C-alpha cells in the first residue's frame, strides 16, 4: 500500500 | 530470511516549468515493481513486474491519486524549504522522500523508515525506534520541534508499522 | 465510513457518559472525538495515531481504540453541566480529510 | 483556533453568486471547506493542499474555490439556491490535525 500523507515541513 | 520495502519520491522545481519534476519509484526486497513519472503523458502509478499485474483497477486508482497527492506536497514544500534556507525563487532544487517497513523472518516489522533529504544533503529522518527524530541543521531542527509536537512519530508509526507491512506480505504473495 | 449510534443521548449530572463510534476501514485509519459547542466550530477533543489504545483528552475525556471491536468508543468519568453538546467521530484515511459522524447531542440535568 | 471567517453571517439571495472569504495564522499548509446544515455532520466541499492548490471535496458541486495565498482561502457559491444554505466552516491543518474557524451562517433567501 502506500504511506498516508506527510506533516508539513 | 527477512524481505523488505522501500518508496523513493522524489522532485525536482526549477526555472520556467513551474510544477515540479514528480518520481515515486518502489522496491519491494530490492527489486523494482512500481513508478509513477509526473512527465509521462499520462501520470499514474504502473507495474514494473508481471506479478504485479494481478491487481484491480481499484488499487492503481486511489494508488495514483496518493501520488497526484504527494505531487502536491512536494511542490508545496519545495517551497517552504526555499524559505527555510533563504534561497532564490529561480534557483532549482531537489526535495526527497524515502519510507517503507523492513518485516523481521516471522512476518513482524523489524525496522520502520521515513526521512527525507533536501538537495542530496540529509535532512529529517525517523530513528529506528519510530518516535525520535535526528534534524539535520536549523530549518531540519525546526521541522522536527513541530513535528515532535503534532506527534508525527505516532502519524507514520501507524503506517510502518501494521499497514505497510501487512502490504508488503500482500506483495510477497503474488510472487 | 464512520457511524454513531445514538444521535441523541443524556445523562445527569455528574453521572458518567460514553458515546460509541464504529469505523469499516480495510485497516488501521486515524480517529479523533471532535465536540462542538452551540454557535462554534468543533474543537480537537483528543485523537488516537498509533500505541495505547486508551489516549486522553481535554476535560477528563478518554477513549480506547479496538481494532477487534472495531470501535473507539469515548467516556468521561462525571459530566458536569457544561459538558451538554454535539460530540462527532472523525476518521482519516485518505490526505487530511476528516469525515465526521453523524454525531450525538448530548445532554446534561 | 487563529482561524478567522467573514462575515460571521452573509444573506444570499437565489441565483446571486456568493463568496466565503478564510483566513488563517496557524501557517497551515492545508486548508479546508466544510458545510453543516441543521448542526449534523459536517460534509468536506472543497480544500487545498497548499497555495495555488484547489481540490474538490464529497460535495464540491456547485462551489468554485481559490487558495491565493498561504492563509486565504476562498470558498464561492456559483448560484445560490436554498439548499445549498447552512453553517460553512474554515479549517487548516498541517496533516494529522484540523483547526477549524467560528464558521459562516449564511442563508439563501427566494
Amino acid at each position: 500500500q502506500l504511506s498516508p500523507f506527510p506533516f508539513d515541513l | 530470511g527477512p524481505h523488505s520495502m522501500r518508496y523513493y519520491e522524489t522532485a525536482t522545481s526549477r526555472r520556467g516549468l513551474g510544477e515540479p519534476r514528480y518520481t515515486s519509484v518502489g522496491y519491494v526486497d530490492d527489486k523494482e515493481f512500481v513508478r509513477f513519472d509526473s512527465d509521462a503523458e499520462n501520470p499514474r502509478y504502473e507495474p514494473q513486474v508481471p506479478w504485479m499485474e494481478q491487481e484491480g483497477p481499484e488499487y492503481w486508482e486511489r494508488i495514483t491519486q496518493v501520488a497526484k497527492g504527494q505531487e502536491q506536497w512536494f511542490r508545496v514544500n519545495l517551497r517552504t524549504l526555499l524559505g527555510y534556507y533563504n534561497q532564490s525563487a529561480g534557483g532549482t532544487h531537489t526535495l526527497q522522500r524515502m519510507y517503507g517497513c523492513d518485516v523481521g523472518s516471522d512476518g513482524r516489522l523489524l525496522r520502520g523508515y521515513e526521512q527525507f533529504a533536501y538537495d542530496g544533503c540529509d535532512y529529517i529522518a525517523l530513528n529506528e525506534d519510530l518516535r525520535t527524530w535526528t534534524a539535520a541543521d536549523m530549518a531540519a531542527q525546526i521541522t522536527r520541534r513541530k513535528w515532535e509536537q503534532a506527534g508525527a512519530a505516532e502519524y507514520y508509526r501507524a503506517y510502518l508499522e501494521g499497514e505497510c507491512v501487512e502490504w508488503l506480505h500482500r506483495y510477497l504473495k503474488n510472487g | 465510513s464512520v457511524t454513531q449510534p445514538d444521535a441523541r443521548v443524556t445523562v445527569s449530572e455528574g453521572a458518567s457518559l460514553q458515546l460509541r463510534c464504529k469505523y469499516s476501514y480495510s485497516a488501521t485509519p486515524y480517529l479523533f472525538w471532535y465536540v462542538q459547542y452551540p454557535r462554534q466550530g468543533p474543537q480537537l477533543l483528543l485523537k488516537y495515531y498509533s500505541g495505547d489504545p486508551v489516549v486522553q483528552g481535554v476535560n477528563g475525556f478518554e477513549a480506547e481504540f479496538s481494532k477487534s471491536n472495531s470501535s473507539f468508543h469515548l467516556r468521561k468519568a462525571s459530566v458536569h453541566r457544561s459538558d451538554s453538546a454535539v460530540y462527532f467521530c472523525a476518521v482519516s484515511l485518505e490526505r487530511p480529510y476528516l469525515t465526521f459522524g453523524s454525531g450525538t447531542k448530548v445532554i446534561v440535568l | 483556533a487563529a482561524v478567522t471567517q467573514s462575515p460571521r453571517n452573509k444573506v444570499a439571495v437565489t441565483g446571486e453568486k456568493v463568496t466565503l472569504s478564510c483566513n488563517q495564522t496557524n501557517n497551515h499548509n492545508n486548508m479546508y471547506w466544510y458545510r453543516q446544515d441543521t448542526g449534523h455532520e459536517l460534509r468536506l466541499i472543497y480544500y487545498s493542499y497548499g497555495a495555488g492548490s484547489t481540490e474538490k471535496g464529497d460535495i464540491p458541486d456547485g462551489y468554485k474555490a481559490s487558495r491565493p495565498s498561504q492563509e486565504n482561502f476562498s470558498l464561492t457559491l456559483e448560484s445560490a439556491t436554498p439548499s445549498q444554505t447552512s453553517v460553512y466552516f474554515c479549517a487548516s491543518g498541517g496533516g494529522g490535525t484540523l483547526y477549524f474557524g467560528a464558521g459562516t451562517r449564511l442563508s439563501v433567501l427566494s
